[PDB]
Protein backbone atom coordinates (compact mmCIF):
# COMPACT_ATOMS: atom_id res chain seq x y z
CA UNK A 1 0.00 0.00 0.00
CA UNK A 2 2.85 2.21 -0.05
CA UNK A 3 6.59 2.33 1.97
CA UNK A 4 4.91 4.73 4.04
CA UNK A 5 2.21 2.31 5.27
CA UNK A 6 -0.33 3.89 7.40
CA UNK A 7 1.93 6.89 8.56
CA UNK A 8 0.29 10.19 6.81
CA UNK A 9 2.03 12.38 4.33
CA UNK A 10 3.15 15.81 4.35
CA UNK A 11 2.62 16.87 1.29
CA UNK A 12 4.37 19.41 -0.92
CA UNK A 13 2.27 22.04 -0.23
CA UNK A 14 2.63 21.27 3.38
CA UNK A 15 6.30 20.79 3.95
CA UNK A 16 7.20 24.19 2.44
CA UNK A 17 5.33 25.84 4.60
CA UNK A 18 6.83 24.18 7.23
CA UNK A 19 10.42 24.81 5.52
CA UNK A 20 10.21 28.42 5.12
CA UNK A 21 8.17 29.46 8.74
CA UNK A 22 11.05 27.59 10.70
CA UNK A 23 13.75 27.42 8.27
CA UNK A 24 17.16 28.45 9.68
CA UNK A 25 15.45 26.14 13.14
CA UNK A 26 15.27 22.82 11.36
CA UNK A 27 17.45 19.73 11.00
CA UNK A 28 17.97 19.33 7.66
CA UNK A 29 16.94 16.30 5.31
CA UNK A 30 19.17 14.29 3.05
CA UNK A 31 18.31 13.73 -0.61
CA UNK A 32 16.09 10.60 -0.66
CA UNK A 33 17.86 9.12 -3.41
CA UNK A 34 21.11 8.33 -1.77
CA UNK A 35 20.23 8.47 1.59
CA UNK A 36 21.02 5.08 4.02
CA UNK A 37 18.99 6.07 7.11
CA UNK A 38 19.19 3.51 10.09
CA UNK A 39 17.59 2.41 12.91
CA UNK A 40 18.07 -0.12 16.42
CA UNK A 41 15.43 -2.08 18.07
CA UNK A 42 16.77 -4.23 20.38
CA UNK A 43 14.09 -6.05 22.41
CA UNK A 44 14.40 -8.56 25.57
CA UNK A 45 11.46 -11.01 25.59
CA UNK A 46 12.61 -14.24 27.09
CA UNK A 47 14.85 -14.13 30.29
CA UNK A 48 17.11 -16.59 32.30
CA UNK A 49 15.37 -15.28 35.61
CA UNK A 50 12.43 -12.39 35.07
CA UNK A 51 8.98 -13.22 33.83
CA UNK A 52 8.34 -13.35 29.74
CA UNK A 53 7.56 -10.14 28.45
CA UNK A 54 4.67 -11.39 26.49
CA UNK A 55 3.48 -9.01 23.70
CA UNK A 56 6.86 -7.95 23.06
CA UNK A 57 6.14 -9.23 19.62
CA UNK A 58 3.29 -6.92 18.66
CA UNK A 59 5.89 -3.72 20.32
CA UNK A 60 8.89 -5.47 17.55
CA UNK A 61 6.22 -5.91 14.38
CA UNK A 62 4.73 -2.61 15.27
CA UNK A 63 7.66 -0.69 15.70
CA UNK A 64 9.80 -2.24 12.89
CA UNK A 65 7.16 -1.28 10.68
CA UNK A 66 6.69 2.69 11.57
CA UNK A 67 10.46 3.01 11.49
CA UNK A 68 10.65 1.66 7.74
CA UNK A 69 7.57 4.05 7.12
CA UNK A 70 9.70 6.89 8.28
CA UNK A 71 12.50 5.63 5.84
CA UNK A 72 14.79 3.89 8.21
CA UNK A 73 16.38 0.42 7.75
CA UNK A 74 15.46 -1.64 10.74
CA UNK A 75 18.33 -3.93 12.56
CA UNK A 76 16.04 -6.13 15.06
CA UNK A 77 17.85 -7.59 18.03
CA UNK A 78 16.77 -10.06 20.44
CA UNK A 79 17.17 -11.55 23.88
CA UNK A 80 20.64 -9.58 24.34
CA UNK A 81 22.63 -9.19 27.86
CA UNK A 82 23.89 -5.95 28.97
CA UNK A 83 27.28 -6.48 27.83
CA UNK A 84 25.62 -7.82 24.24
CA UNK A 85 23.89 -4.61 24.22
CA UNK A 86 26.97 -2.98 24.59
CA UNK A 87 28.57 -4.74 21.96
CA UNK A 88 25.62 -4.37 19.50
CA UNK A 89 25.40 -0.92 19.96
CA UNK A 90 29.26 -0.54 19.38
CA UNK A 91 29.00 -1.74 15.75
CA UNK A 92 25.80 0.36 14.75
CA UNK A 93 27.86 3.60 16.16
CA UNK A 94 30.33 2.28 13.33
CA UNK A 95 27.86 1.59 10.43
CA UNK A 96 29.48 3.40 7.33
CA UNK A 97 25.72 4.30 6.57
CA UNK A 98 25.32 6.99 9.14
CA UNK A 99 27.78 9.14 7.07
CA UNK A 100 25.35 8.98 4.21
CA UNK A 101 22.16 9.56 6.59
CA UNK A 102 20.54 12.71 8.44
CA UNK A 103 19.57 11.08 11.70
CA UNK A 104 18.72 7.94 13.62
CA UNK A 105 16.27 6.23 16.18
CA UNK A 106 16.98 4.08 18.63
CA UNK A 107 14.89 1.57 20.57
CA UNK A 108 14.89 -0.33 23.93
CA UNK A 109 12.70 -2.78 25.13
CA UNK A 110 13.25 -4.69 27.98
CA UNK A 111 12.36 -5.10 32.12
CA UNK A 112 13.94 -2.26 33.88
CA UNK A 113 15.12 -0.88 37.38
CA UNK A 114 15.52 2.54 38.50
CA UNK A 115 18.92 2.85 37.35
CA UNK A 116 18.27 0.87 33.64
CA UNK A 117 17.68 -1.24 31.19
CA UNK A 118 17.36 -5.23 32.35
CA UNK A 119 19.42 -7.99 29.72
CA UNK A 120 18.34 -11.43 29.60
CA UNK A 121 20.50 -12.55 32.36
CA UNK A 122 19.62 -10.11 35.42
CA UNK A 123 18.72 -11.17 38.54
CA UNK A 124 19.06 -9.32 42.26
CA UNK A 125 21.72 -11.36 43.49
CA UNK A 126 23.67 -10.85 39.76
CA UNK A 127 22.71 -7.60 38.47
CA UNK A 128 22.64 -7.29 34.23
CA UNK A 129 21.91 -3.71 33.44
CA UNK A 130 22.63 -1.12 30.67
CA UNK A 131 22.46 2.37 32.26
CA UNK A 132 20.85 4.83 29.33
CA UNK A 133 24.09 6.83 30.16
CA UNK A 134 26.16 4.23 28.31
CA UNK A 135 23.97 4.63 25.88
CA UNK A 136 24.53 8.22 25.27
CA UNK A 137 27.87 7.50 25.73
CA UNK A 138 28.17 5.31 23.03
CA UNK A 139 26.15 7.94 20.58
CA UNK A 140 27.77 11.14 21.10
CA UNK A 141 30.05 12.98 19.09
CA UNK A 142 33.30 11.46 20.37
CA UNK A 143 32.27 7.78 19.64
CA UNK A 144 29.78 8.52 16.75
CA UNK A 145 31.11 11.26 14.52
CA UNK A 146 29.36 9.73 11.69
CA UNK A 147 26.21 11.28 13.34
CA UNK A 148 27.45 14.73 14.61
CA UNK A 149 25.14 17.31 14.17
CA UNK A 150 21.85 14.72 13.61
CA UNK A 151 19.21 13.99 15.44
CA UNK A 152 19.50 10.59 17.70
CA UNK A 153 16.01 9.83 19.15
CA UNK A 154 16.31 7.25 21.65
CA UNK A 155 12.82 5.33 22.94
CA UNK A 156 12.57 3.34 26.16
CA UNK A 157 9.86 0.49 26.63
CA UNK A 158 10.70 0.17 30.13
CA UNK A 159 9.83 -0.14 34.25
CA UNK A 160 11.77 2.45 35.92
CA UNK A 161 10.90 1.34 39.06
CA UNK A 162 8.30 -1.10 40.97
CA UNK A 163 5.94 2.37 41.92
CA UNK A 164 2.37 2.44 40.39
CA UNK A 165 2.93 6.17 39.80
CA UNK A 166 0.25 7.59 41.18
CA UNK A 167 -1.21 9.66 44.33
CA UNK A 168 -5.03 9.66 45.72
CA UNK A 169 -6.41 13.38 46.08
CA UNK A 170 -9.84 13.96 47.36
CA UNK A 171 -12.81 14.60 44.62
CA UNK B 1 43.00 22.12 10.68
CA UNK B 2 41.09 21.03 13.62
CA UNK B 3 38.07 22.51 14.90
CA UNK B 4 36.08 21.89 18.16
CA UNK B 5 32.67 20.51 18.57
CA UNK B 6 30.16 19.59 21.41
CA UNK B 7 30.41 16.40 22.53
CA UNK B 8 26.78 15.59 23.51
CA UNK B 9 24.84 17.40 21.17
CA UNK B 10 21.24 16.80 18.82
CA UNK B 11 19.99 14.10 21.51
CA UNK B 12 16.48 13.08 22.61
CA UNK B 13 14.88 10.49 24.97
CA UNK B 14 11.48 9.36 25.58
CA UNK B 15 11.07 7.15 28.13
CA UNK B 16 7.42 4.91 28.99
CA UNK B 17 7.25 6.36 32.32
CA UNK B 18 8.61 8.88 34.86
CA UNK B 19 11.57 7.62 37.33
CA UNK B 20 10.73 5.07 40.19
CA UNK B 21 7.09 4.10 37.99
CA UNK B 22 6.30 1.34 36.36
CA UNK B 23 5.09 1.27 32.57
CA UNK B 24 2.40 -1.23 31.34
CA UNK B 25 2.34 -4.03 28.47
CA UNK B 26 -0.54 -6.15 27.47
CA UNK B 27 0.07 -9.77 25.86
CA UNK B 28 -2.24 -9.15 23.09
CA UNK B 29 -2.11 -5.73 22.21
CA UNK B 30 1.15 -4.55 23.05
CA UNK B 31 2.78 -2.43 25.53
CA UNK B 32 0.52 0.82 25.69
CA UNK B 33 3.42 3.57 25.45
CA UNK B 34 4.78 1.87 22.25
CA UNK B 35 1.66 1.96 20.96
CA UNK B 36 0.58 4.72 21.82
CA UNK B 37 3.56 6.20 19.91
CA UNK B 38 2.81 4.26 16.67
CA UNK B 39 -0.18 5.79 16.81
CA UNK B 40 1.20 9.48 17.06
CA UNK B 41 3.95 9.07 14.89
CA UNK B 42 1.68 8.17 12.33
CA UNK B 43 -0.98 10.73 12.63
CA UNK B 44 1.68 13.93 13.32
CA UNK B 45 4.62 12.97 11.89
CA UNK B 46 3.52 15.22 8.87
CA UNK B 47 3.06 18.52 10.57
CA UNK B 48 4.64 18.37 14.10
CA UNK B 49 8.10 17.95 15.02
CA UNK B 50 9.11 14.97 16.89
CA UNK B 51 9.44 17.24 20.44
CA UNK B 52 5.76 18.69 19.85
CA UNK B 53 4.74 14.86 19.12
CA UNK B 54 6.12 13.60 22.50
CA UNK B 55 4.36 16.53 24.22
CA UNK B 56 1.29 15.13 22.81
CA UNK B 57 1.55 11.62 23.59
CA UNK B 58 2.55 12.63 27.02
CA UNK B 59 -1.29 14.38 26.71
CA UNK B 60 -2.74 11.27 26.02
CA UNK B 61 -1.75 9.41 29.07
CA UNK B 62 -2.74 12.63 31.35
CA UNK B 63 -5.93 10.76 32.80
CA UNK B 64 -4.54 7.77 35.02
CA UNK B 65 -6.83 5.16 33.97
CA UNK B 66 -6.36 1.84 36.44
CA UNK B 67 -2.88 1.54 34.79
CA UNK B 68 -1.40 5.04 35.18
CA UNK B 69 2.16 6.14 33.71
CA UNK B 70 3.13 9.32 32.30
CA UNK B 71 6.44 9.28 29.39
CA UNK B 72 9.20 11.70 30.10
CA UNK B 73 11.54 13.41 27.18
CA UNK B 74 14.86 13.08 28.97
CA UNK B 75 18.58 14.79 27.98
CA UNK B 76 16.98 17.07 25.53
CA UNK B 77 20.10 18.41 23.50
CA UNK B 78 17.75 18.80 20.10
CA UNK B 79 19.06 22.93 19.01
CA UNK B 80 16.31 22.42 15.91
CA UNK B 81 12.75 21.22 15.11
CA UNK B 82 12.97 17.65 13.85
CA UNK B 83 10.63 17.02 11.50
CA UNK B 84 10.38 13.92 9.55
CA UNK B 85 8.52 14.87 6.68
CA UNK B 86 7.09 11.71 5.56
CA UNK B 87 6.75 11.23 1.91
CA UNK B 88 10.27 12.96 1.39
CA UNK C 1 -2.32 -6.27 31.60
CA UNK C 2 1.25 -6.19 33.09
CA UNK C 3 3.82 -4.13 34.15
CA UNK C 4 7.57 -4.29 32.43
Amino acid sequence: SGSEGNVKLCSLEEAQRIWKQKSAEIYPIMDKSSRTRLALIICNEEFDSIPRRTGAEVDITGMTMLLQNLGYSVDVKKNLTASDMTTELEAFAHRPEHKTSDSTFLVFMSHGIREGICGKKHSEQVPDILQLNAIFNMLNTKNCPSLKDKPKVIIIQACRGDSPGVVWFKD
Amino acid sequence: AIKKAHIEKDFIAFCSSTPDNVSWRHPTMGSVFIGRLIEHMQEYACSCDVEEIFRKVRFSFEQPDGRAQMPTTERVTLTRCFYLFPGH
Amino acid sequence: FLTD
